[PDB]
């Protein structure tokens, strides 16, 4: 059927800058291209319908162009409230197909992560488990690398990593890293460490504990 | 003002069946085409089915035809999606949406969405573990629950600033997530800091106090 290639996937820009998203259809689609905005947690919000006609209530700073296969959606000057995911939808032929989306990020000043490590809680050891958590908070850019070293030696088996979305207040990121491992394996070692290399530092910020 | 509220999302075994419903208000229902769109974090928005205002025509994409069935009740102003032979791949957030046209068209209005989870995993409450060690940072580990969601607050919502709750990550069988809160050093442990976790699926609600080891 009709395929729609959207780009870029993710775009990092600073407040005020022009944002340009493009959607290209595999077949001539006329002017039946639609655009939606989606904030985290909420459902899609209709911004522009067929014929590049702005839906009522959408700021004039938004607009789209195109007829045929090449469609362009632009935001004159990105504001804070515009940071969201944008999707294009072709409504010319079934099946209705959406673009892959463009996730916007607020480009802000670099920031080092505030790292802290937690040894497993007593009641967890009791139930035979032993998880070691390490929080790296309020950093930026999102790109960071965590490594767990159980006594100088690195570990790769048993690590769970979760990142949060760009903070709606300071535009920073935070990630949780959890090293899970048998109570035995745990007790039979000593130095547990959480190594994190962030764009914001030449030396890998390290946080560890013993026993 | 247009309003669409769906319900029926739930945990279901593979091959099982479900019937999502969508209540529509604020507009003359029998005049518009209605539809169901689903969304996943790895495949994005995906049109599932559409039905005409009269109910005469119904359209479906290949991957879902034969198993899903859309239908409408123009008297009750309700939309339905009958799902059968669910696959692990049908796990997604399902949105109820309206078409601006009488048949099919683009989507102008969307409901809040209901989430469906197809899995053989059993409902299981989470084990809550307190994470104890300028300002200090404390955390809470919610481990091994299923399905989603789980609600995490600190001091029953009294501690709002400085809280970071990370997205649950599907483990092998169960989910697990963590939350961290940071407070002035003068307030802990001189003041108690409890972490509360509610897992509605199992009607469980745990309150774990973060005490210094």
């Amino acid at each position: 059927e009709t395929t729609v290639t959207q780009s870029p996937a993710s775009l990092s820009v600073a407040i005020g800058e022009k944002v340009t998203i493009r959607c290209i259809t595999s077949t001539d689609i006329d002017d039946d291209m639609n655009w939606y905005q989606q904030k985290p947690g909420e459902p899609p919000k209709f911004f522009i319908s067929e014929g590049n006609t702005l839906r009522p209530g959408v700021p004039s700073r938004f607009s789209s162009s195109g007829y045929g296969t090449d469609f362009v959606f632009t935001i004159e000057n990105m504001l804070s409230e515009d940071v969201a995911d944008y999707y294009c939808l072709q409504s010319d032929t079934l099946p209705l197909t959406f673009g892959s989306g463009t996730k916007l990020e607020i480009k802000r000043a670099d920031a080092a992560p505030t790292v802290s490590i937690f040894p497993p809680s007593s009641e967890q050891l009791t139930s035979g488990g032993a998880s070691v958590v390490c929080f790296l908070n309020n950093f930026y850019p999102k790109d960071i690398n965590v490594k767990w070293k159980i006594d100088g030696s690195e570990r790769q088996n048993g690590v769970l990593n979760s990142w949060t979305d760009q903070d709606s207040k300071d535009s920073t990121y935070s990630m949780s890293s959890t090293l899970t491992l048998t109570k035995d394996e745990y007790e039979r070692h000593n130095s547990y460490t959480c190594e994190a290399t962030h764009k914001t530092s030449t030396s890998p910020i390290v946080k560890s504990f013993n026993r | 003002e247009v309003q669409l509220v769906e319900s029926g999302g739930d945990l279901v075994k593979p091959g099982g069946s479900l019937k999502l419903s969508c209540a529509a208000s604020g507009f003359t229902f029998s005049s518009y085409g209605m539809s169901w769109v689903r969304q996943t974090p790895d495949k994005g928005l995906e049109w599932v089915a559409t039905i005409s205002s009269g109910g005469s025509y119904t359209y479906y994409p290949d991957n879902v035809k034969g198993r899903f069935t859309i239908s409408r009740d123009n008297a009750k102003n309700t939309l339905y999606l009958q799902m059968s032979s669910l696959k692990s791949e049908d796990t997604a957030m399902y949105y109820c949406a309206r078409h601006e046209d009488g048949n099919w068209n683009y989507f102008d209005y969307w409901g809040q969405g209901t989430t469906l989870t197809v899995s053989s995993a059993k409902t299981t409450p989470p084990s809550v573990y307190p994470l104890a060690p300028s300002m200090v940072t404390l955390g809470c580990l919610v481990k091994g629950y299923f399905p989603e969601p789980v609600t995490v607050t600190w001091n029953s919502g009294s501690l709002s600033s400085g809280v970071h709750t990370f997205p649950a990550v599907l483990q092998s069988d169960l989910y697990t997530l963590s939350s961290s809160v940071t407070v002035p050093s003068s307030t802990w442990p001189s003041e108690t800091v409890t972490c509360n976790v509610a897992h509605p699926a199992s009607s469980t609600k745990v309150d774990k106090k973060i005490v210094p080891r």
